[PDB]
């Protein structure tokens, strides 16, 4: 809904910006899982919960 | 095989020292007992911390993430508990007099 729609940037500016910050945190966390598919290693990520 | 075997006997060295470690107590004027010998203990705790930090850079640390990190929580809490303990003991010694 954010990336696909271009009108949301003009009409909902500030919380759209909040989304990428969440997206970057989520994407970085996913990349951490991506290199380590092991369940325990993902479970052993510092402060993952 | 010999790279990771050192991870056990060292870790159980921390295991065996603390379960066998004893707090030295001396009766204080027939009122209570007091702890002495702080220099060796502080050296003992810090050298285990230094030893574990070397395990942190060891490539075989991955198979022992949970237990080695667990000792850091206990070792650091030992340091925090006894850093205030030695001061609190010292203050009470010359305040009761």
């Amino acid at each position: 809904i954010f990336t696909g729609s271009a009108d949301i940037k003009h009409l909902l500016p500030v919380e759209t910006q909040r989304f990428q910050s969440i997206s970057t945190e989520f994407l970085a966390l996913m990349k951490k899982v991506s290199k380590s598919p092991l369940v325990m290693d993902v479970l052993n990520i510092q402060g993952v919960q | 095989a010999q790279g990771e075997m050192a991870l056990e006997e060292f870790l159980k060295q921390i295991r065996e020292v603390w379960n066998t470690y004893e707090l030295d107590l001396v009766n204080y004027q027939n009122k209570c007992r007091l702890i002495r010998g702080w220099d060796d203990l502080f050296n003992k705790v810090k050298e285990h911390i230094n030893s574990v930090s070397a395990m942190k850079l060891s490539p075989y640390y991955k198979v022992f993430e949970e237990d080695a990190l667990s000792w850091e929580d206990k070792l650091n809490r030992i340091m925090a508990l006894f850093d205030v303990w030695i001061d609190v003991q010292r203050r009470w010694v010359y305040l009761e007099g």
